[PDB]
């Protein structure tokens, strides 16, 4: 809520004081908080703040995931076909979710 | 039946070409199984080789004849229609033979001048009324008489078959590149029966198949003037080196079999020039790899400078430039 | 298979050294350069074969006394008489020597077939060696260079262009540390991954408006919720521009 208020309201000294009061909790909840912009609903850019688990972040840095990410990036920006770009990005997302689930069995 | 056979040949054409290529491959394999002792085909205890070669040569000649007939039936009308359309549109919109009198070289227009005064000029243009429009406008301007004389409007027995038009058609047929190539194919296939080695030249038909072969072959002529001029520069610089060697270093050119034999030297101009253009430009290092070693002679530093300058200049610069010209044309 | 066969003869372990080529990237690029231009290379080798065969036919017909590859003359003569021996001689020694087939054939001095032989020699050397060997070498080298250039272009596009949202570098860089912060926090990749995983994990009843909309679009496989050249800084222009 504090992040949403600070980003949506750029100029407010009261919110600034609240931020200088809660900077510690903001720093703690920074690795867990995401930020994503979509076209979803209406015709404007929104923000989709959500939660990231510790396990998802600690399994993203596995060597298999890094190799798969490198291969996907190379194969999707080399040839591209820039609608299959988004299609294969979603497919790579699903495959990497499956690989994180598999790597959870450690 | 004649029309049916002609249409059948005009239908199956590329299949006949592939058949000719395969038969050429088989004949060249049989040729690869030769041996001298006079020329007789070595056969591994199988006397079928010579009859196979004979029937393959006969069938190849027949297939090539079918190929040329099919090409004459298929794509010659395209060339005829294109030329008729071009000349008719030119004569209508602009008008060359009536009010322009085309240029000095103008070989296409000079040959097409023979077709305007024919009874079947628009045989393929499907527009056999351009004569009326041309006669109208250009006889209302430049007089009707000149238009009438120029255009010439006014059992299967011989109806004269429009002999002038047939001659014009044959003249334009014996100019297209593909027809000339197929005529050369006919000539080589016919000559193959005289000596059964001319079928080796039919292997080059593979270069008119796949595209990259055609690009490789066209790379040689893509940069034509520059290549010829560079070869000429190579010739003149080798000639200058030949003049210098002829004047000064003549005792060094003792290309004899280990010394004390009947001496085979390079004394006259022509022998030295052929020696330089035959051995000098090919060896990896220049003319120094074949000339006797210049140790102890008074002409030592001059000879070393001659050798190094020859090697560097002609070999490095000119051979690399020619190679780069061809490779860059391909790229 | 190779490790098992190594126990039969203890030399098949040499083939395991090629595993170093599946390690470092440049080795893989070098190996893939051979097959990157495959059809053109095979066809050029075929053209080399047919032109060498034509030269073999000409030499077989006309210049046969010159092919006396004997040990200093008066020995049992080892010539090249039949077709196959001449063809193997031309494809084995002719295409390798630095200057053509003339470096091994006896010198043509005094024979009536002198100018024809010289033309044969020069044309062979020039055509086959120069043009065809240089073309094959250039094909392989240009394949290697093209692969390296493609990799460099991929890296440059990743370092100068927004992967999603497709804007570029000169737009976000108007503020200090703009593009790096944009890629790190705003339009990230692992963030989109974690958001998809979060959507999959959560129940359908607890989805908010945006989450339910994104879930519906993802279920229908209809991707317009991704940015298509617009961002927060463009639509919601800071303080409304
Ligand atoms: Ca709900
Ligand atoms: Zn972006």
């Amino acid at each position: 809520l504090l992040t949403n208020l600070s980003e949506h309201m750029p100029n407010d000294t009261r919110l600034q004081t609240f931020l200088e009061l809660a900077e510690s909790v903001l720093n703690y909840f920074q690795p867990f908080l995401g930020r994503i912009e979509i076209m979803g609903s209406a015709k404007r850019i929104e923000r989709v703040y959500f939660e990231i688990s510790e396990s998802s972040r600690t399994q993203w840095e596995k060597p298999q995931v890094k190799e798969s990410k490198r291969q996907f990036i190379f194969d999707v920006v080399n040839e591209g076909g820039e609608k299959e770009k988004m299609e294969l990005f979603v497919n790579f997302c699903e495959d990497t979710i499956f690989e994180m689930q598999l790597a959870a069995q450690i | 039946y004649q029309q049916k056979l002609l249409n059948y040949f005009a239908r199956n054409f590329y299949n006949m070409r592939m058949l000719a290529l395969f038969v050429a491959f088989a004949i060249n394999f049989i040729l690869l199984f030769y041996k001298v002792s006079v020329h007789y085909v070595l056969e591994e205890s199988s006397g079928y080789m010579e009859p196979t070669l004979r029937i393959l040569a006969i069938l190849h000649t027949i297939i090539s004849f079918f190929c040329i007939i099919g090409y004459y039936c298929l794509k010659v009308p395209l060339v005829i229609f294109k030329r008729e359309k071009e000349v008719a549109r030119k004569l209508e919109f602009d008008g060359l033979y009536i009010t322009e009198q085309p240029s000095e070289d103008d070989i296409k227009g000079q040959w097409d001048r023979l077709v305007i005064n024919t009874q079947s000029f628009p045989n393929n243009y499907w527009d056999k009324f351009v004569k009326r429009k041309v006669m109208d406008k250009y006889g209302e301007f430049y007089g009707r008489d000149r238009i009438s004389e120029l255009l010439g409007m006014d059992s299967a027995v011989l109806n004269s078959i429009d002999v002038k038009y047939q001659m014009w058609k044959l003249g334009v047929v014996f100019t297209d590149n593909s027809f000339l190539y197929l005529a050369w194919y006919m000539t080589m296939s016919v000559l193959g029966h005289y000596n059964n080695f001319f079928f080796a030249a039919h292997l080059l038909d593979i270069a008119m198949g796949f595209k990259t072969l055609r690009t490789i072959l066209s790379s040689v002529t893509h940069n034509g003037k520059q290549l010829v001029l560079t070869v000429g520069l190579l010739a003149v610089v080798v000639y200058l080196y030949t003049v210098v060697a002829f004047n000064f270093f003549r005792k060094f050119y003792n290309k004899s079999e280990d010394g004390d034999t009947p001496d085979m030297k390079c004394d006259d101009m022509l022998t030295c020039y052929m020696f330089h253009m035959y051995v000098g430009v090919r060896a990896g290092g220049g003319i120094g790899d074949e000339i006797e070693d210049p140790a102890g002679d008074e002409y030592e530093i001059y000879r070393i400078i001659f050798d190094i300058t020859f090697f560097f200049f002609v070999i490095v610069i000119l051979l690399a430039i020619i190679q780069g010209l061809i490779i860059d044309a391909f790229g | 298979t190779m490790s098992v066969l190594g126990h039969y003869n203890n030399f098949f372990f040499a083939a395991h050294l090629l595993d170093i080529a599946m390690g470092f990237k440049t080795l893989r690029t070098i190996l893939s350069s051979v097959t990157h231009n495959g059809k053109q290379l095979v066809l050029t080798v075929g053209l080399l074969a047919v032109v060498v065969y034509l030269y073999t036919v000409v030499a077989f017909n006309f210049f046969r006394k010159f092919y006396n590859k004997s040990e200093d003359g008066d020995t049992p003569d080892m010539k090249c008489d039949d077709m196959l021996t001449c063809y193997m001689f031309h494809m084995y020694v002719g295409v390798r020597a630095g200057g053509g087939i003339g470096d091994e054939i006896e010198d043509p001095a005094g024979d009536e077939y002198e100018i024809y032989r010289i033309i044969f020699d020069i044309t062979f050397f020039f055509f086959v060696i120069v043009i065809l060997l240089a073309i094959i070498q250039g094909l392989i080298i240009d394949a290697f260079g093209e692969l390296r250039d493609q990799q460099e272009q991929v890296k440059e596009d990743m370092e100068t262009k927004c992967f999603i949202c497709g804007i570029g570098n000169d737009y976000f860089d108007t503020v200090p540390h703009g593009f790096e912060t944009h890629t790190l926090q705003e339009h990230n990749l692992a963030n989109y991954l974690f958001f998809l995983m979060y959507l999959i994990n959560k129940d359908e009843t607890e989805h908010t408006g945006q989450e339910s909309y994104v879930w519906k679009m993802y279920q229908e496989r209809c991707w317009e919720f991704f940015p298509a050249g617009d961002c927060f800084r463009k639509q919601y222009e800071d303080q409304l521009n």
